[PDB]
Formats: C-alpha cells, structure tokens, sequence
C-alpha cells in the first residue's frame, strides 16, 4: 500500500489560490482564461476577501473535455501484490553433498502498471575421491527475471497535472489540458501506454573448481566462473493526444537485445603449518578476468494496428534504425596473503598484489598493492586472567591499499564516432555529422563524418584508496555482552576523475585524469546484549551506530568550477562534503514596506517576498551572496534488532535511523509558490494555501504571486529541510508449533508468522514533506503487510 | 553422457509417443549414479585431418 | 597480465589521432556546417530571435511571463542575473561551432595543396563559419573571447581572455576571418549552402558596418563614426561583385519566406534545413519549434508588437508616417500600408500564411495568452500548414532555409555607409532605399486582392531623388530597415549600432504598456543593458581572466 | 565499393508438462502394466536483425551498426505451436509364453 | 556432473567448430521409496564459421 502520499490542491482549492495570487498583484482574478468566475470585495482595512466562487462544466468552448476534481494520485495507485514461493532440499553423504533450490517471487508495484517477478533454480554439488584429496566442486545458479518500469517522471506529472483535468475525455478518450489549460500530460495514460515494455532477463551465474591436497597443509584449487546475462525487450511508441499533448500520430517499435558475459580464472596455492605454539598461513594465486559486451536493437516506425501482437518490426511501414556496438575489459592478478599467529594471542597479516587492467596502456598497466595487520587477543595474556567478568577482548590495527580502475573501456582514447545522428535527441543538438552539403533538403542519404567525443590520456594509471583502521572486539558476562568499535582513516589518491574541457576546448575536449584526492574517516559501533528470563522470555537486542566525514582534498580546476562534485559551479567543492552545495541565504520574509527600503538592494523584493541576506555586506543583494547551505552527511546513522521468545511465539522488530541530514526539497518549490515553476497554471502543493497576505500576516510562505521577480527558485536555505528519521524497517510475529505436535506430521519445523515492513515513520516537525528518506519524486516506499509460513522435513 | 540409445524403427511400438512420431522416434538416454561408486572417468584426444 | 588488458578497444569511434588523416578532412567540414542546423534548440536559435525579444518589434509570446522567465527578465529589461541559464546557453552553443570549424582548420592546414586543390577554398569556408559565430557572440555580448588559433592545445584555452583584444581590434579579427574568405572563395557555388565569395563580401561589410559606431571608451556610448572602417562597407557591397555571384532582390517580397523560392537570387547565405534527409524527425529548423501560433497546438512565442504593427502605416503619398505611427493603431479601411506588414505579421482576421483556410482571431485557437502578448503571429518563419515541409517532432518544425544575408541587407547596408559618411554618395544611398522599397511597393502577389476582400489600401512609393541631408537619410534608411527586416531578429542590434537602445526601447516601453501589460515595469539602464552580461559561470572559471561588461556588479 | 553489416538474432523456447499413473500386478503366472496419461506442449519461437550501410574503417569491431552512414532496414517475424493429448498402454504374459 | 571441450579446424580454410559443455544430474528418494525428486540439464555453447 502506498502510504506518504503528497497533498496537492483540488480544483476548488485551486481556484481560491488563484484568485490570492491575482489579486496579490492587484490584477482582475476574474481574467484568468480558465472557467473560473469570482464573486470578491475588500474588507473593512481594505484588503481582499472572496465570498463566492463558480467553475464552468467544460475547460474548452467546443465541450470535449470537462471539469473534474480527479485526485491524481489515487488514480495513479493501486493495492500492490507479493508473492513469494521458495523450496530448497540437500543431502549429505561422506564422499559429497548436494543443493538444490527453486524460487519464485511477483511484485505488483503500488504505481499501476509497474511490476517485477523471478524465477531462481540453484545447483551445487562436490565429490571426494581418492583420499578426499582430489575435490571437485560446483555451485550455479539460474535466473529468470521480468519487468515493466515506472515512467521517468510520473510522480512529477502527477504532482503537475491539475485536478480540474478529467482522466476520460467526454469521447472516452484520456483526458488531457485544453485552453489555458497547463503543459502537462495525462498520467495515468503515461502509465497504461508503457504497461508493454516488458523487458527479459536471463542470468546464469557459477563456477567449477578443483582441489588437490598432495600432502598435509599443501592445496591447490583453481576455480573458473562464469556470469552471463541477455536482456531483451521490445519497447512501444504508441500515438498519444491528451487534449493539447500530442505526438503527432506517431508509432513505433523498438527490439533491444543485450549480453553481458564475463567469466573469471584462478589458481590458489595454499600452505598450512601447526608448530606447538606458531600458528601460520601462507597463499599465493594468479586470478584472470574477462568482460565482453554487446548490445543491438532494430527501431521501425508506422504501425496499421496498435498492439504488442502487431508491433513487430517487420511489419512497419515507416522509417528504420538500427543501434548497437560492443564493448570489453580484462584484468589480471598476482597475489599472495600470508597469515601468522603466535600462542593463539598475537597475529599479523600479510596482503601483497600486483594488479593489471586492459584499460591502461602498458606503460601504466600494473600497480602494486600491500596490506598489513595486527592483532592482540589481550584476555589470553596472563595479567588479564584477574577480571572474570571479560571473556576476550582483542585490539586489530591495519594498513593497506587497494587499486581502483573502474573507469569507461574506452578512457585511454581520443575518440571519433561517426553518428550520423540516427537518435533521438530532445530539443535539438543531436550532435550528428551528416549535412545537406548540397542543398537538395533530403530525400537520401547525406554526407557525413566523425566527431571528437574524448581527448586520449597516454598515462592514466592506477587510482589507490589507502586504508588506516583501528578496532576492538569485546565478550563480557559470558558471552552475554559483546560488540566491536572501529576507527578508520581512508583516503583515495590519484583519483581517475572524468574530467571535463574548458569551454575553448569544445566538442568532446573531456578526458580521463589522475587528478584528485578525498577522504573518509569515521567510528563505526556494534554493541549487542542477549540473554534469557526466568518466566519463558528469551530477548536479544543487537544494536549499531556510525558516523563519518567526507571530504574532497584535491580536484582538476575545470571540475571545481564545474560543480561536478559540488557547489553549483559558483564555488569550488575542495574542502567541504562530496555534494556539498552553495546558496543564498533566505531570511525570513519582508512584511512591510519599511523592511524593503532597509534592506541591501534585491531585484524584485517586495512585501511578501523572501528576503535574501546581504553576506558580502556591499549594500546590493546579487550572485555574489551565496555561502555553503547543504551538506548530504548525517551526524550519526543506527540501526537495532529486538527479538523476543516467550512460550513458542517469536518477535522481532527492526529500527533504522538517520539523525542530522539536511535534504534539499524540490517539492517545497511546488508546495509554496504559485510560480517558482518554469510554467504558469501547474498544479500546486496543498500548504501554499497559507501563504502570508495582510489577511494571513502569520506564515513563513512567501505571498502568492504570478511572475518570480524575485527569483525565489534561486537555489536557497529555503529548500534545505531536516531529512533525519526514525523507521520501524519491519516487525515480524510468528508461531511455530510445539515440536511434538508436527513431527508427528512428520516436520521437524512448522511456522507460520506475520510481519509488516516500513509501517512506521518518525520525522522533523521541519520536515515539511511525506517521506524524509525519499521526498521528491522517486518510486514511493510502500506499507507492506505480510503472511507466510515455513515447513521443514 | 550417453547410457543407452534406443531407436524405435516400427509404428506399433512408437505410436505412443506420438502423432509427430511418423518417420519413427530415437530415444536417448543419460547417464546416473550407481550404487556404491564414487568413479570418476577423464578422456582425451589430440588429432590431425 | 598485458595481452589480456589491451584485446578490448572502443567500438564505433573514431579516435583523435586518426581524426585528422586526410580521408576524414571533407567530413569534418560538412560537420562543421551541420552544427549550425543540430546545435540550436528551441531557446538558443542561431537565429538569435529569443534575444530579439528585446527589440520594439516583437513580444517573447508563450503562456505568460514565467514561460521562459529569463526571456521576459530580457524583455523588460529587469531581474536580469548573470548566473542566468540561457546568457551561460548561448555563449556555450556558439563556441561550439566555432570548434567545428577549427577542427577542420586544424586538418586542413596540414593537407597538401598539390593533392588536394580545394585547400584554401575549403579552409576559406571555414573561416567563414568561424566568422559567422564570432559575429553572433560580438553582438551578443560584446567583451568576447577570440578563438581563431586552430593549432591551440586544449589546456591553451584556459588562458584565454574577452580582453586580451580592444574593442575595435575584437571586431577587425572577425573582419579578418570574413576578409580571407573574400579572398579565396569562389564566385559561384554549385552546392549552395557553401558561401559565394559575394556571401563572404557581404558578411566582411556587415562586420566593418558594425564596427565603424566605435565603442573605444569604458562604457558602451559612441565614441565617434569611423570612416576608414565605412568606405569598406561600401569596398564589399560594390554591386559588381554582388553580379559576379548572380545575387539580387527577387521580385516580390514574399519569396524570401517561403518554401518553394529556396537559394533565389536574394538569398546571400543560409542554413540549408531538410526533409526526408535521413535523421530522425529531418534537419528541420527547431530553434523556431516555438514560434508557431496556436492552430498547431503550441507554443505562440515570437509574436509581433502593435508598434511594429503601426509602422507599416504610411501616410497619402506612401511614405512612413515618421512621427504619427504610433498614436492610433493600425485600422484596415481608412490608413494605407506598405505590404510587407502582409508578408511580417499574420494579423486577425487575415490569411495564415496566404491560406485563406486558415483565417487568424482573436481566440484560444491562434493565441496562447488570453491576450496579454496580443494576438499577431510571426509570418516569416512560419509555413502553410498543408506544406510537406512541415513535420512535428517534439515541436512543429519546418525546412524552411534561414537565410542569414539577404540581399536587401547588402543594398540597405550600402546605403548606410554612404549616408554616413557624408561625401555626395547620398543620393546614391536613396537610390538603393528606393530599390528596396519599390520592389516592395510592388510584392502584391499572394495578396493581390487584398483590397477586394479585406479593404486594405496598399500605398508605397519610393523617395525623390532630392540633395538629402545626413540627419533626414539616416532616418529613411532606418525606416526602410524597419519595414524591411522585421522580426529577423537584428532590430535590437541595429539599435546598439546606433547607440539609441536606450531611447528607442525606454520609449517604446511607455507606448507599448498600453497594450502588452508586461512593459508595466520594463526599464532599460544604458551602459548596461545593451549587452547580454558574459555569463556568470564563464567568468568564475576564467580565474578572473574573463572581464564582465560595464554597469554589471563585482559578483 | 559497398559496406553493410547485419546483426541477427533468434530465440526458441519449448516446455512440456505430462502426468503419467501406473499400475503393476502379478498374481499366479500373469503380470499386466497399465499406464495413463496427459502431456502438453507449447514452442514460441522468434527472430529479428538489423541492417547499417557505407562504413569508413573495415575491421570486424568498428563494423557495429552505429558507426555507420547509409540507409538502415530491419526484420522480424514469431512462431507458435501447442499440442495436448492423452495415451494409454497395456501388456500381458500369462505364461511367461505369450506376450 | 560432466563438462567437456571439443575443437575442429575444418580442412578447407578459414571454416571451424568448438563446443563447450556441461550436465549436472540428480535424484533423491525420501520416505521409503515414495517420494523422488530428480533433475537433467545441460548446457551448450558452439560457435562456429561458416
């Protein structure tokens, strides 16, 4: 069940806000070209009052569309639907064992037309022979799963769409804007269009290995693995006309095809060693990794019948496309580990690898990697054995590196693309190189040629993330009490940052770079207490909490200025959190003529309109007013597991919780204006509907107004809320009957229990939103309520 | 993986496995585990045409 | 360990070493000229009307004010921001052609001549483009960047400045680029979307035209009229070179705008858009996607003003009524016109496009606003509605060329230099106006029984040839650019031209609220206004390398 | 001088689904095997392609149909099958003599 | 549980075959010989030049 669910104005409501913002400006409310007429006056201090107020019954002359109060939202969602089946059965002999599962899960999203479903089979096996020192082994899985995704933007849409537009149009069409009617197109027929762009997905995931142990503490194992998936689909262009929104009378279909294969190769060689007191691990290997891409589709145009039955590309009569190209990596890797442990109370560890990529030239292709820690398993020292009270307590320190090369194949290269301009593009700037060199207008193949998408860098090498950590595991009470800490420092250097061109530079001028560094250092907590009652309870609480800081060290000049990573491009991120962002200052509102006159000078300010602070001081309110408003870091996250047992019922509950993080709302832009929008007449948030007047002189939302004079879409504190948050994640119930009773059924296990995840949601009282965790406009987080059941044979 | 090939030639003795079974049906059949073994088999050939 | 990670490589590119071999050198000048067709959008057109909005010729159109809110903060002249995204938009699209063209540059500087015979023709056209744009930027924002070294590096362009340049020796470095071209192109061009060595003519005067009402103080006020910049615009307009290409003024008005007459005698240079060419939707024009009135559903941007409206007006002899215009609208029965009002502005109850199917009103069919931008439609880019040159993609959109010279300009453009410079070859400037405004005069055909049907008295009549002073021919020529080129989106830069934004606007501000209520507010500050502010981001990231213009704060 | 490159694909799917019962029995010097049962099927099969012309480089990884310029066209057609039945079977001994 | 490998370069040039395998089969019986849950699958690969 959808839950969070966004207020947003009804068509009656609509109408009384838009009769506040006229009249704000002091324009005739009755000049609005929609079907609202006004009966108003002025009260006895002068100000504007609305007494009556009438809608015509159709939005258009010629009565094809009429005037609802739909709630966009309820016709969006529906009761969503799980299901989830699994079986899964093992045996175990001397010589082998054996696994063998299948599953089956559905989901039905709570936004229409928007489900998921998979369908799982998983063999493993392995086999000992001559005297278990020849082992081979296998684990596979095999997966098939499917899917029709939400829209990209729908929530907006229906956030947009105003209530006054019917979802049917009086010939049964889909409603849609006419007249003075918004931009916005029907949502629910959004939906419904794409209900058939199902994509396909098969995945086979496994390995095979061997191991040999040719004497005792010497194994050698090699292990291939295989991932291989395709994705096909075929996707729709259906013809749309919602009143005004039309797509002409297009149609088409797209069939994509996509493989992803890849497959990894080891070998291990392993020495073990147990001397009376020495304890002691060595390993050394050699790993090869491969990566192949290829992905293709045909696009046609012009469909005489308008269903999936039809929609084949063979039997279009318009215009073909045809897409795709291929893609690859491989990697490979040296490495030995060596582990070391003296009298069972002091160890070290030895990590060593040198680390090749196809994706470097050979001058910079390997890079070399170590890693060292320590332990001291304090309790087993003597002088610790005077504190009955702590079972063990062990203190680790480590060092290490670790490369990364997670970066475009193609990153090394200058690269020209021929793209004719076969794509859909938005508004232009397709970016092709073909050209009507002649003048002809068409009617043919044109000219054509290549452009420049990315400037080469001969020596890009590896970017290093260097780990320092700290930590202490404890056991007190016998083993009642128990938990870790952890402290870490962790920075990456030489970081591979697609960095952009300046502006001479031009088309493609981008190129892959070592260039920066960012930091992360933080504590990470566990701390868990179990134990029993002496009436039937058993409760185990297991609870953690962390923080952490982020910051940028270095960046190329061009992405500090881009605002890439940070401040908006106005000013540079090095120094502060990776999505850091500048703004102005807003300081209230001005509610008298008096506090204009008095403030910094400030393009469209007026009574009613948000004052912006005057940080340089200069007397003038301009861009050079801004300062760090918002930083994406919590003060400190959580989570914790309560469990209960009490006389064959078991509970459990699990909260999570995030505590300091500011979230920049983007609704809040369409909650308390009537036109920090880009166009006139959307449908508005429900709070606006309290905006500050000399009526209303008690509010904190800007006065209602009909033009953005005073830019108050500019990027401001006034958008930054408190995004901390406290969920119950899940709580779950559950029976199993008494064991004498279902062994007889033959069942060493039979449960059946009850649960409901995300069913609560505590929050801000300046959180002015539905959800903190996601509030703006992504997929909504349901209220799931569940029942199931568990046997066992 | 072969265990055994039947190849059911007649008309009287492969009627049951179908209509479709007209130009006769050649049942094929893999191998299993045997009681109490634990064999293990591994081939090979390198030839010249 | 090494085989293994160089197997995989880019697929579908090609790569910057190879780009420059001299198979691809012809693919990157034709992608060089598809840029100025693929990189406008619907609020950036290389026609430079969303700026033009600015001018007393036109509204911004749409639903209301907010619908593009920077445009209308540029059409009243106010709440304009330096951080604004269309400022930032443009000045980035327009150095994007201009890579294209150095790209090109880049590998033909390297091509043999003996090999290769169109080498400098070639690299003539690319100068030209690069011309083109640098142009386009000059008039937009003034303190611009000069980028003509094809060779630079991509670090070099870090250290580029909008100021390593005068003024003046900014605008002799785009007069530079046209000037070469001069030099090299040839005379006729079969495939004609490549620029005539007239086009390059014309374009090298239009640049010493603007060049010549010298802005070598601080500010943006005149600082005197150069002539040795003025006997160049008339060096490059000589009719002879213009007869060496075949160009002219066709005979009626109305083909300079219409499908049908693409790449006539008057269309210097333009942007060849297609159809049925292999793209997706076709080359078609979208950076006009906005501009077609409401019978296609949207959007009704670029709509004319009633003062532009009024200028057609003439008075009993057929000549513009200089100082009255304005004071009463335009009324069919009783006032005479010029009959290019016909070919600007589609007016209610009048023909769309010479369609007398699709008579225009004052409705929600034709007009988008409820009447706040009035009820006028812009003719010159529109099309029939029935033409198979029109096609909806994402907007409405045709093939209709842009043409960028007209060859009115170049006559007009004369006429300008030989007015102002004052030398007896006055009353051979009136005698160029009179050629445009009696081809005009006479561009009766498509609405020739307008008189019948409508009432409308068409009545123009050119200038005697009299000994004109300076002052009252610079005013017949600027009526006669009036009239000529409305809504082609240079009213405004002919203002800056002239140093009179300020007072023709500030003006046309206080008349026109009468009848658009946005101008309320409207106020533009001279020695600010008359230039786009060089973008707020662009300068941030110059390292203080970058100088904004003058009248704008320290931001 | 003509480049093109075609990119097939093709799929087929077969599931089967049957439900065999038998009975044995052996009294005095006869035994009899009776079995019944019903099966399904169902074969979905398809296919589609592609088609590019005029590449400029000629190597088998710069020949993907992006990187191309010419006229394009593209193919496609889909199958169907279904089948459902049900059988039987007997035998006899009675002697170890005559089956 | 098989696998197997299997390569031909054809005489005539430039034409070849490779075969990459695998089987994985199972059965196991539960009460007495009244329930038998079982399984056979496979897994090819070819790719061959025409």
């Amino acid at each position: 069940m959808y839950q969070s669910k966004m207020n947003v104005l009804n068509t009656e409501q609509y109408g009384r806000a838009m009769w506040q913002a006229y009249v704000n400006d002091g324009e005739n409310p009755n000049g609005n070209a929609l079907g609202y007429a006004y009966n108003w006056g002025y009260n006895a201090d002068g100000n504007p009052v609305l007494y009556g107020m009438t809608l015509s019954k159709y939005l258009d002359s010629k009565n094809t569309m009429p005037v609802a109060d739909t709630d966009w939202f309820d016709e969006i969602t529906r009761t969503g639907v799980i299901q989830q089946y699994n079986l899964s059965v093992s045996n175990g002999s001397e010589k082998g064992s054996s696994f063998f599962s299948l599953g089956y899960y559905k989901n039905l999203g709570v936004i229409k037309d928007t489900d998921f479903d998979r369908f799982s089979a998983r063999m493993n096996s392995d086999y000992k022979l001559i005297d278990d020192i020849l082992t081979i082994g296998q684990h596979f899985t095999l997966n098939r799963t499917s899917e029709v995704q939400a829209p990209g933007g729908i929530i907006e849409t229906a956030l947009d769409i105003p209530s006054a537009i019917p979802v049917y149009a009086s010939d049964g069409s889909w409603g849609g804007p006419v007249g003075g009617w918004p931009d916005r197109r029907n949502p629910r027929a959004v939906l419904e269009y794409n209900k058939d762009n199902r994509y396909t997905y098969w995945r086979m995931f496994g390995d095979a290995y061997v191991n040999l142990t040719p004497f005792k503490g010497f194994n050698l194992r090699s292990t291939f693995g295989l991932d291989y998936a395709n994705k096909q689909a075929r996707y729709f262009t259906y013809p749309y006309q919602e009143g005004t929104q039309t797509n002409n009378g297009k149609s088409a279909v797209e069939a994509k095809q996509e493989h992803w294969t890849k497959w990894m190769w080891n070998a291990i060689a392993t020495y073990q060693l147990e001397v009376g007191k020495h304890r002691g691990d060595v390993m050394i290997g050699m790993e090869l990794n491969r990566e192949d891409d290829s992905h293709f589709s045909g696009y046609k145009e012009d469909f005489s019948i308008l269903t999936p039955d039809y929609m084949w590309p063979d039997a279009g009569s318009g215009t073909a496309q045809a897409y795709g190209a291929g893609e690859g990596y491989s990697l490979v890797s040296f490495f030995g580990k060596m582990n070391y442990s003296y009298a069972d109370r002091y160890l070290l560890s030895l990590t060593l690898r040198r680390d090749g990529s196809s994706r470097f030239g050979k001058n910079h292709r390997y890079a070399t990697f170590p890693s060292v820690s320590l332990g001291w398993r304090i309790t087993q020292e003597n002088f610790m054995k005077e504190l009955t009270w702590l079972d063990d307590l062990k203190l680790r320190a480590s060092w290490g590196q670790t490369g990364n090369q997670e970066i475009s194949n193609l990153a090394r290269y200058t690269i020209y693309a021929p793209n004719y301009g076969t794509t859909d593009s938005f508004g232009g700037q397709s970016y092709g190189t073909a050209y009507d060199i002649t003048g002809s207008n068409g009617g043919g193949v044109l000219p054509s040629g290549f452009k420049r998408n990315q400037i080469g860098n001969d020596n890009i090498k590896w970017e290093t993330t260097t780990q320092t950590n700290v930590g202490i595991d404890f056991s007190l009470f016998k083993q009642s009490l128990y938990g870790s800490l952890e402290y870490y420092y962790k920075k990456a250097t030489d970081i591979l940052t697609e960095m952009a061109g300046v502006g001479v530079l031009g088309e493609g001028g981008s190129r892959w770079i070592n260039s920066g560094a960012m930091k992360n250092q933080g504590f990470e907590f566990n701390l868990g207490y179990r134990n029993k009652t002496a009436f039937g309870l058993t409760y185990d609480l297991n609870g953690n909490i962390s923080t952490y800081r982020n910051e940028i060290l270095e960046l190329p000049e061009t992405v500090a200025a881009n605002g890439k990573f940070g401040g908006n491009g106005v000013k540079s991120v090095v120094g502060h959190t990776y999505g850091a962002q500048v703004g102005y200052i807003a300081d209230g509102i001005f509610k008298s003529q008096d506090e204009v006159d008095n403030h910094a000078t400030q393009e469209g300010a007026a009574v009613g309109r948000i004052r912006y602070r005057d940080i340089d001081h200069n007397g003038v309110i301009d861009e050079r007013d801004q300062n760090w408003i918002y930083d994406p870091t919590p003060s400190f996250s959580y989570g914790l597991n309560i469990y209960l047992e009490y006389k064959n019922f078991d509970l459990t509950m699990f909260w999570q919780g995030v505590q300091g993080v500011d979230i920049i709302s983007d609704v809040k832009k369409k909650s308390d204006f009537w036109s920090a929008s880009n166009v006139g007449f959307l449908n508005k948030g429900t709070r606006l509907l309290n905006a500050w007047s000399p009526t209303n002189p008690n509010s904190d939302i800007p006065a209602l107004t009909r033009s953005d004079t005073n830019n108050e879409q500019r990027v401001s504190t006034y958008f930054v809320e408190n995004g901390s948050f406290l969920k119950l994640r899940n709580i779950q119930l559950g029976y199993t009957v008494p064991a004498v009773i279902s062994k007889k059924m033959r069942m060493d296990r039979l449960r059946f229990y009850c649960s409901a995840q995300n069913l609560l949601t505590i929050k801000s009282k300046n959180f002015t939103g539905e959800d903190p965790e996601n509030p703006n406009f992504s997929y909504p987080i349901p209220v799931n309520i569940t029942f199931g059941l568990n046997i066992g044979f | 993986d072969i265990e055994s090939i039947q190849v059911l030639k007649d008309a009287a003795s492969a009627s049951i496995y179908g209509s479709r079974a007209a130009n006769g049906v050649i049942i094929i059949t893999t191998k299993q585990g045997k009681k109490g073994q634990i064999k293990i088999n591994f081939d090979a050939s390198v030839s010249a045409s | 360990c090494d085989d293994f990670l160089d197997r995989q490589v880019p697929q579908g590119i090609v790569t910057g070493d190879q780009i420059a071999s001299p198979e691809y050198v012809d693919n990157l000048v034709i992608s060089a000229y598809a840029i100025w067709a693929t990189g406008d959008d619907i609020n950036s057109s290389f026609s430079l009307w969303n700026y033009d909005v600015r001018s007393d010729d036109c509204y911004k159109g749409g639903s209301g004010t907010e619908d593009g809110g920077v445009f209308n903060a540029l059409e009243i002249s106010k709440g304009i921001n330096t951080t604004d995204w269309n400022i930032n938009d443009i000045w980035k699209r327009l150095y994007q052609c201009i890579t294209r063209a150095n790209t090109a540059l880049q590998s033909l500087d390297q091509m043999d001549e003996k090999t290769y015979p169109l080498k400098n023709q070639r690299i003539a056209e690319m100068r030209f483009l690069r011309g083109h744009a640098h142009f386009m930027l000059k008039q937009l924002f003034k303190k611009i960047v000069i980028v003509n070294d094809e060779n630079m590096e991509p670090d070099a362009y870090n250290e580029l400045s909008n100021t390593t340049y005068t003024n003046d020796e900014q605008w002799q470095k785009i007069a530079d680029d046209f000037q070469f071209a001069y030099d090299n192109l040839p005379e006729v061009q079969i495939e004609k979307g490549r620029p005539a060595q007239a086009a390059a003519a014309a374009y090298l005067a239009k640049t010493y035209l603007y060049k010549a009402y010298r802005q070598d103080g601080a500010d943006n006020a005149l600082t005197g009229i150069n002539e040795e910049d003025l006997k160049q615009v008339v060096k490059y307009t000589d009719p002879l070179i213009m007869a060496k290409g075949g160009y002219g003024l066709e005979t009626d008005y109305s083909m300079n705008f219409l499908p049908q007459y693409e790449n006539g005698a008057e269309s210097v240079w333009a942007i060849q858009y297609s159809i049925n060419d292999g793209t997706y939707n076709g080359n078609l024009n979208w950076g006009m996607g906005l501009t077609t009135p409401q019978i296609l559903g949207c959007c009704d941007f670029h709509k004319p003003s009633q003062n532009l409206v009024n200028a057609f007006k003439t008075d009993s002899q057929g000549k513009p009524l200089f100082s009255t215009y304005d004071n009463e609208n335009y009324e069919v029965a009783t006032d005479n016109v010029d009959p290019r009002l016909f070919h600007t502005v589609g007016m209610p109850g009048f023909p769309y496009k010479y369609n007398e199917g699709y008579i225009i009103q004052k409705n929600d069919d034709w007009s988008r606003s409820k009447g706040l931008y009035g009820y006028y439609v812009s003719l010159k880019e529109n099309v029939d509605p029935d033409c198979d040159c029109l096609k909806k993609g994402s907007y409405w959109a045709s093939s209709l060329n842009h043409i960028v010279i007209r060859y009115a300009d170049v006559l007009l453009m004369r006429a300008e230099a030989l007015i102002q410079l004052n030398d007896g070859r006055i009353t051979d400037a009136i005698s160029l106006i009179n050629e445009v405004r009696s081809r005009a005069a006479g561009s009766t055909m498509l609405i020739f029984n307008y008189k019948e049907d409508y009432g409308v008295n068409f009545k123009v009549t050119p200038y005697d040839l009299k000994a004109y002073a300076q002052d009252e021919a610079m005013k017949m020529l600027k009526w006669e650019r009036r009239v000529e080129f409305g809504m082609e989106s240079s009213r405004f830069f002919d203002l800056v031209r002239w140093g009179e934004a300020k007072d023709v606007i500030n003006a046309y501000y206080v008349t026109e609220a009468s009848r658009c209520s946005i101008y309320k507010n409207a106020g533009f500050t001279e020695n600010k206004n008359e230039y786009l502010p060089v973008p707020f981001e662009q300068i941030s990231a110059s390292n203080g390398n970058y100088t904004q213009n003058f009248g704008w704060a320290a931001a």
